[PDB]
Formats: structure tokens, C-alpha cells, sequence
């Protein structure tokens, strides 16, 4: 849901 | 796991080639200096650096092993301190200024125009300064900056098993600052003097952070400064 | 010159040990259950008297008193709540789960949860004390540690001469791990996790004195003059 | 006047 969480998920 | 593999110079050239790039501001030398302003340019910087930081912690190693959680936990607890020591190791060559980018450097006459901020561009300063007199190198500059990452969030996270695998991180980076001072011709009690020295300027870098990370409550509530939406989901996992 | 750094590292070792304060006792009421009032009254009552011997304790570390007093204020101010801590975790070791601030005042995280913010320190220092435990860590290091705290947390806010007493401290860490049959790697592993660890007290340490500025605001229990004037220059 | 430079020189 954060932005932090999203961001490092991105691949 | 990779990480633990990986050889003293392995560590280094995969920390060196991981290193973010220095961004640019968007200072008009021409307009003049308000506090909203000055904050605005920082906050503006900070934001695009984080993004950065985020794509460079994925290649700390050892850091992928870790989960998603812990990942979040790591970079939300560490950020302030990843951002000051680069804005620290940047500065180096500048004696009494802080080179917050290649077209912002400032002296400390200039941080007073935000209250309260500059008590912390003095703590800053000396940092800067002790790195120039050690003579700080690179290669022990990315060691310092992911011993941050890694450290600064394992004491305050049944499955332990990811904080021992963190220390053998921690320890491998050891290992890699002994090996790049031996090479450097350093005798064994210089070597663990200076090992020290390194890491006793990591809790200076802490107090620097929590420091700033209180002063950033404040602008956010005084409201003066807008905050992007993720240094304010950044701000509020410390209070 | 300083005397200190003509010590070797035996004679640093023995210094700081013969220098250690006494473990002091709480108040002798057998009230164990706490309110977030009495709690306090008892943890600022226990701080101030070894504040008391911290003061002392500073005096004896080698080389603290080579500075001027202005000085030894300073770094005084700045490291008073790490050294409380760091005695705090110290004689917790042996007591995990549990914080031992007194040995009549033994407390859990449950009991924490009296205060506003103290249960998320109360962890932390928990945390603090397992690492310690795990690690097997010596009184000799202990002392060592303490007063790195001490000549550390306030140098940048101000100077060859306490750096100096820095390494001999660091000579005496190293010193102490290689007669308890540390290899060399283990010698270097070893000292780093153990100032990897100060960073994690400075951390404790500014959010403790941020809940102990809140306690003065909220009045909740009256605080000393002497401890004002700690919590002070921290603002 | 500071309490702590009273106890320092004591
Ligand atoms: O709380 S401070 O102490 O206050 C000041 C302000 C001006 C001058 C000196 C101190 C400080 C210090 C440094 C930063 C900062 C900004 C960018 C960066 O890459 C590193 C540090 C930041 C910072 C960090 C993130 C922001 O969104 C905004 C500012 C804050
Ligand atoms: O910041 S804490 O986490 O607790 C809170 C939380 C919220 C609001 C107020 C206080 C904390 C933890 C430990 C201590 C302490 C006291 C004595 C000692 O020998 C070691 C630590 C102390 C302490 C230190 C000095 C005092 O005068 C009173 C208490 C405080």
C-alpha cells in the first residue's frame, strides 16, 4: 500500500 | 546466498557500481533565498533521490534475500541517514559548505533562514570535515553507507533467522573495510583504530538523523512546506 | 600531556572497573503494580542518584579529566541518557525478557505500557540486552563501551586529544579480545558489532530524551533541577 | 550557573 512497498516490488 | 560468496573486492566493485548519481537542483541563483524555498529545493531534491535510493538498496548485498517487509522496514528506518552521509561524502573537497548538489552548496550563514536547522548543518560540517581529515575513500564510503542500510533497522524489527543473516552481511562489510586498509599499507593496530573511527562517526550520523527526522515533523505540521507523498509516508514510520 | 595515554591497556582495563558505580535500589514499596505517575517517580527518583555517580564515574575515566570543564559539561550533557542505558541493558543480561532498573524494581514490557511512549523504548532496550546476551559481552568490554559513549556522543558538537584516548580505548577493546583467544578476524568482527551497537543506544537515547521533554510538558511528575538542566541543551 | 559544574569540581 505505501509508496516504499511499491516502489521496491517493481521489477 | 550470493552475498556471502562474494569476496572482499567482489564487494567493493559491486558496491562502487551501484552508486547512485549526484542530482541536480533546481536553484536559480538569480531568485532570492526564502526558508519555504530553500526547504522546497531540498524537499524537491530529497524526493528524487529517494527513488534512486531505493534501486541502489536492491543492490546492497544481501539485501534482495531479505524480505519484502524487512526490506520496507531497512530504507524506511535509514533513509535520513543514507541521504546525509552522500550529502556528507559529496562535500568533502568543500570546506565549510554543503554540497546538497552540483549547483547548491551551502554555508551554514544560509541554513539559518530555516529555524532550528542550523545546529544540524554544523553537526554536518564537522562530519564533512572529520571524513576530509581521515581521508575517507570511496571504497569505504559505500561500506559505511550499507552498513547503514542494513544496520540502522535490525534492533527494532518466530522466524530470527533474518537478523543472523544480516550480521554475516554486517560481517562480510567488516571483513571488506579491514581488507581495503590493508591494502592501503595501514599497520593491524591502525587498522582497527580507524575500523573504529569509521563506525563511531555512524552514531553521530544517527543523532544527525533523529535530529533532522524531528525537525521534518515540524514542517510538516506547520505546513509552510508541502511534502511529496512518499517523504511524508517516510516521515510518519518515525513518528 | 595526559596521563592516559601512557596507561597501557591492563592499567585502562583495571582503571574502568575500579571506577564502576554501585547498583543502586528503588524506593522499597511493594507496590508492583505501577500508574503511569508512580512509574515515573520511580525512574526519575533511581536517575537522578546515579546521575550522581555518573559524575563521579566521568572523573575517573582516563583522560575526562585533561579537559576544561567546559568540556566535561558537554559531554556530559550529551551522553548521560546512552550511559544510563547502556547500564540498563548491562545488568539486564542476566534477566531476559526483563529490564532490571533496580534489583527491588524488575520490570516487562506490559509494565511499560503505563507511560505514553515508553513501551516502544522498553523494546528497544530489550533488544538491546538479548544482542548483549547473544553475544556473550564482558564486563571488560562493558566498561570500555561506556566510556567510548562518554568521549564519542559529544566530540563533533564542539580536539586531537580525546580521538587520541579514542584509539587507546579501541587498543584496549582489541587487547581484551585477544587474550580471550579471538582470531584476528574475530577480533575486527567482534569490535565492529560492538560500535555497530552505540549506534543503536544514540538512537534509544534521542528518542528517550524527546518522551522525557514530554514529561516535563505534561508535568506528570516534578522533575529535578538537575535533571532539567540535562534535558535542557538537548532542545 | 549550571548544578553540573557544581559537582564536576567537587
Ligand atoms: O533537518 S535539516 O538539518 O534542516 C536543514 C535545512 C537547511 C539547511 C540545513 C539543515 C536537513 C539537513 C539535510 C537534509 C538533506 C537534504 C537532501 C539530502 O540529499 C541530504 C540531506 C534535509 C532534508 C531532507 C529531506 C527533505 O525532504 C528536506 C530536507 C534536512
Ligand atoms: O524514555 S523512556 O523509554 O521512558 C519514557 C517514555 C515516555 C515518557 C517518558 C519516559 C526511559 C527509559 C529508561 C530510563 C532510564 C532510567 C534509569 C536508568 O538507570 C536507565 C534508564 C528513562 C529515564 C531516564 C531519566 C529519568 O529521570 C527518568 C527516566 C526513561
Amino acid at each position: 500500500h505505501k509508496i516504499l512497498h511499491r516502489l521496491l516490488q517493481d521489477s | 546466498s550470493l552475498a556471502l560468496s562474494l569476496t572482499a573486492d567482489q564487494m567493493v566493485s559491486a558496491l562502487l557500481d551501484a552508486e547512485p548519481p549526484i542530482l541536480y537542483s533546481e536553484y536559480d541563483p538569480t531568485r532570492p533565498f526564502s526558508e519555504a524555498s530553500m526547504m522546497g529545493l531540498l524537499t524537491n531534491l530529497a524526493d528524487r533521490e529517494l527513488v534512486h535510493m531505493i534501486n541502489w538498496a536492491k543492490r546492497v548485498p544481501g539485501f534482495v534475500d531479505l524480505t519484502l517487509h524487512d526490506q520496507v522496514h531497512l530504507l524506511e528506518c535509514a533513509w535520513l541517514e543514507i541521504l546525509m552521509i552522500g550529502l556528507v561524502w559529496r562535500s568533502m573537497e568543500h570546506p565549510g559548505k554543503l554540497l546538497f548538489a552540483p549547483n547548491l552548496l551551502l554555508d551554514r550563514n544560509q541554513g539559518k533562514c530555516v529555524e532550528g536547522m542550523v545546529e544540524i548543518f554544523d553537526m554536518l560540517l564537522a562530519t564533512s570535515s572529520r571524513f576530509r581529515m581521515m581521508n575517507l575513500q570511496g571504497e569505504e564510503f559505500v561500506c559505511l553507507k550499507s552498513i547503514i542500510l542494513l544496520n540502522s533497522g535490525v534492533y527494532t524489527f518466530k522466524s530470527l533467522e533474518e537478523k543472523d543473516h544480516i550480521h554475516r552481511v554486517l560481517d562480510k562489510i567488516t571483513d571488506t573495510l579491514i581488507h581495503l586498509m590493508a591494502k592501503a599499507g595501514l599497520t593491524l593496530q591502525q587498522q582497527h583504530q580507524r575500523l573504529a573511527q569509521l563506525l563511531l562517526i555512524l552514531s553521530h550520523i544517527r543523532h544527525m538523523s533523529n535530529k533532522g527526522m524531528e525537525h521534518l515533523y515540524s514542517m510538516k505540521c506547520k505546513n509552510v512546506v508541502p511534502l511529496s507523498d512518499l517523504l511524508l509516508e517516510m516521515l510518519d514510520a518515525h513518528r
